């Protein structure tokens, strides 16, 4: 599945 | 910086006239993504072709593969017709039972 | 034998032409299982697997998001990335990401990896140890001064290691009939006369899964490194691929070459000879 945690560059 | 297609045409399984098999075109090592691709047949496009969904290589260089359903037919001529930035004419690879 | 679960995803700007293009695939070895278009009409994570179709709405919901997600992360960093490196609105820039994991036969942690890139460079990557980052220039160090204070290698390890195994143990396990299989190659050499004197060798694989390969073409034992043509590995479009080598030798001499084929199918290393 697919990861969830996003941190813009 | 951009990176010129690498184009293979080749057919699925070994080609025998009269028995149904599949005609890909393989493009690989290019860059940007935008592409256009064609299979041709006896010059004219084959207008039901289908396409892979755009991955790339450890390079980041990418890759598809474009097919269709086709009945070779050894006085058809069969080729791919690949157009890119890397490329001032769409180029034409044929195919040949030997690649 | 070992067994890996990746994720690509590449996002291109369309300077005054819409949102991005974004396109995601996720693979268990080299079997695509799921993919999300920016440009097609469901707008979800669509099966492209025939064993992840039995999952229900709620994963496909989840992985709907969580795509949905990462594609407006990528649209924040194209223009991000396009004023590090202090380039123009005008041009058309591309963002790739690939993450995942790596298991043993056992089912057991091997790596997990995650690598981005922009414009089909080198941005900025996890190290093995999924705690610190590399980043390729001094535009990326900026990333990875903003991940290290906001602790994502933390977070993305969680995953890497924890998550991600645990789905790719469920997948190899829906998939056991079709994804647990290794189709070795079948090979054979062809001769193709360029002139009365000079002919061309090649040598032939075909149907084998997964596409690691290794062809060598041997002169009386010494290996042609070069003076020999070798085309990528292609895909079959059926789960299997194909590669070819060959060389032109002189005519009368097609004795003294020798093809040589490894995959992990074959117990031991054919030979060929013409």
């Amino acid at each position: 599945a697919l990861h969830g945690g996003w941190t813009t560059k | 910086i951009q990176r010129t297609p690498k184009i293979q045409v080749y057919s699925r399984h070994p080609a025998e006239n009269g028995k149904s098999n599949f005609l890909n075109c393989y493009v690989s090592g290019f860059h940007p993504s935008d592409i256009e691709v064609d299979l041709l047949k006896n010059g004219e496009r084959i207008e039901k072709v289908e396409h892979s969904d755009l991955s790339f290589s450890k390079d980041w260089s990418f890759y598809l593969l474009y097919y269709t359903e086709f009945t070779p037919t050894e006085k058809d001529e069969y080729a791919c017709r690949v157009n890119h930035v890397t490329l001032s004419q769409p180029k034409i690879v044929k195919w040949d039972r030997d690649m | 034998g070992s067994h890996s679960m990746r994720y690509f995803f590449t996002s291109v700007s369309r300077p005054g032409r819409g949102e991005p293009r974004f396109i995601a695939v996720g693979y268990v070895d080299d079997t695509q299982f799921v993919r999300f278009d920016s440009d097609a009409a469901s707008q979800r994570m669509e099966p492209r697997a025939p064993w992840i179709e039995q999952e229900g709405p709620e994963y496909w919901d989840q992985e709907t998001r969580n795509v949905k997600a990462q594609s407006q992360t990528d649209r924040v960093d194209l223009g991000t990335l396009r004023g590090y490196y202090n380039q123009s609105e005008a041009g058309s820039h591309t963002i790739q990401i690939m993450y995942g994991c790596d298991v043993g036969s056992d089912g057991r942690f091997l790596r997990g990896y995650r690598q981005d890139a922009y414009d089909g460079k080198d941005y900025i990557a996890l190290n093995e140890d999924l705690r610190s980052w590399t980043a390729a220039d001094m535009a990326a160090q900026i990333t990875k001064r903003k991940w290290e204070a906001a602790h994502e290698a933390e977070q993305l390890r969680a995953y890497l290691d924890g998550t991600c195994v645990e789905w790719l143990r469920r997948y190899l396990e829906n998939g056991k009939e079709t994804l647990q299989r290794t189709d070795p190659p079948k090979t054979h050499m062809t001769h193709h006369p360029i002139s009365d004197h000079e002919a061309t060798l090649r040598c032939w694989a075909l149907g084998f899964y997964p596409a690691e390969i290794t062809l060598t073409w041997q002169r009386d034992g010494e290996d042609q490194t070069q003076d020999t043509e070798l085309v990528e590995t292609r895909p079959a479009g059926d789960g299997t691929f194909q590669k070819w080598a060959a060389v032109v030798v002189p005519s009368g001499e097609e004795q003294r070459y020798t093809c040589h084929v490894q995959h992990e199918g074959l117990p031991k290393p054919l030979t060929l000879r013409w």
